[PDB]
């Protein structure tokens, strides 16, 4: 799930290493 | 403190220390070949294999290389495969493996590693807590919930499990039930509980139930450095950006975009009404648990700076018009979307995730009464054909008490003081 209008996800960004 | 040398490794401690000293002195490449030489000479040595992994881990940091880190991740695994690995070293190796897997986005891989850790160390409560984080990171809130319910059945006052359990409950809209877990968890002061996410959701949960103590926790969250202010509670920020709830077009510098939206507002409206009439399904209900009640749906043209081609088939002229403004089409921390809200709707007080965007609202169909939006301490109304601009990292609240639908067009732009390099580098939201 994405944080669009709010901040409800545990993390809003994706992890892609360096 | 930690016991990392098994019986054989104690007999080669001089060689192991010499290699590790090279790593601690920053001679990473010399340390790699030294530990690689020890792995060749002593292929069963767990401390030698761990030294190789740590050197690869450091080399990955120096080079900023995912490939080199994938090598380290495999070597951490090899440590655990060897015979007679001391418990401390086995735990250190697999914990770093999981952490580095998460760093690369190998969330399923990390989960398997965390599951193995809990199987190998069934009484280590901190590892079960870590397993729950692994589930949260892949979006598996049900399994995360079961993990923390197991932790709390054994250690009821584990603060880390409380805050994460409370976080899960609130995400499930169990607002009242989440408050004591979030509060007791933060108050425990256990490692991992001084986290802005938990202050954020405790205060929001309290606002939803009418608990006036909400802002005492926003203030404490601000004091501990999690919020720029009690009003502006976004958690994915660039510090220093001008912070104010309401902006004028001139203050943003995006006056050409605003002119284009206001001059061409009727074609934007008309394509939105056409989708309302002939492609309703493109409007998706708001799905972030932001409503107390009512009906609120959005038809998104851009998200994370990516155009939705199929959506733009439904608003082709609007998408063509906006293509000329990369300050919004390239805003990877915002959206471009129609937003319809119907009577009987109330949006709880809330903030967005980031201070890196400003939000424009173009009025398309605005009933003469009943619709208003608050940002911080100031409430405003929309006008058809006119742009409002606010910073939704400040607390906002919305009401729709008209007798017909309210349609707006939402256009997010990069915060104007963000550099071009920042606009290219910030991870999407």
């Amino acid at each position: 799930g994405k944080c669009k209008d709010g901040l409800g996800e545990y993390t809003c960004t994706s992890l892609e290493g360096f | 403190k930690p016991k990392l040398l098994n019986k054989f490794d104690k007999t080669i401690k001089a060689e192991l220390d010499a290699a590790e000293k090279l790593r601690k002195r920053g001679k990473i490449e010399e340390a790699v070949n030294a530990f690689k030489e020890l792995v060749r000479k002593y292929p069963q040595s767990p401390r030698a294999r761990y030294g190789k992994a740590q050197c690869e881990d450091d080399l990955a940091e120096k080079r900023r290389s995912n490939e080199v880190l994938r090598g380290a991740i495999e070597t951490y695994q090899e440590v655990a495969s060897l015979p007679d690995v001391p418990a401390d070293l086995l735990k250190l190796s697999l914990k770093r493996r999981s952490d580095r897997q998460q760093f690369l986005g190998h969330m399923r891989g990390s989960l398997l590693t965390l599951q193995r850790l809990v199987q190998l160390f069934p009484n280590d409560t901190s590892l079960k807590n870590d397993l729950g984080v692994g589930y949260l990171l892949i979006g598996d809130n049900d399994n995360a919930k079961k993990v923390y319910e197991e932790v709390l059945s054994v250690t009821p006052n584990d603060g880390f499990a409380k805050v994460h359990y409370g976080f899960i409950l609130k995400a499930q809209n169990k607002i009242a039930e989440s408050i004591p877990y979030l509060k007791e968890g933060i108050e425990s002061g256990d490692p991992g509980t001084d986290d802005g996410r938990f202050y954020f959701h405790l205060g929001d949960a309290m606002q939803r139930v009418g608990n006036k103590e909400a802002y005492k926790w926003y203030e404490l969250g601000h004091k501990r450095g999690h919020f720029a202010s009690v009003w502006q509670r976004s958690l994915y920020n660039v510090n220093g950006l001008k912070a104010q709830p309401w902006w004028t077009p001139k203050e943003t510098g995006y006056t050409e975009l605003v002119k284009s939206l206001e001059r061409n507002w009727k074609l934007i409206r008309d394509e939105g009404l056409a989708v309302m009439d002939k492609a309703k399904g493109l409007f998706l209900p708001e799905d972030e648990n932001l409503r107390e009640k009512g009906d609120w749906s959005q038809f998104t043209l851009w998200q994370q700076g990516r155009r939705n081609e199929n959506a733009c088939k439904g608003a082709p002229k609007t998408c063509t018009l906006l293509e000329k403004f990369p300050e919004t089409t390239g805003c990877r921390r915002g959206q471009i979307k129609y937003s319809i809200m119907h009577p009987g709707t109330h949006v709880w007080p809330h903030t967005g995730p980031t201070n890196c965007r400003l939000r424009m609202h173009l009025g398309l169909v605005i009933p003469k009464e009943g619709c208003k939006i608050r940002c911080a301490n100031e409430t405003k109304t929309w006008e058809e054909g006119k742009v409002l601009i606010f910073d939704d990292s400040f607390e906002a609240e919305v009401w729709q008490d008209a007798s017909s639908f309210r349609l707006i067009f939402i256009v997010d732009v990069w915060h104007p003081e963000l550099t071009p390099q920042q606009r290219r580098s910030l991870p999407a939201i």
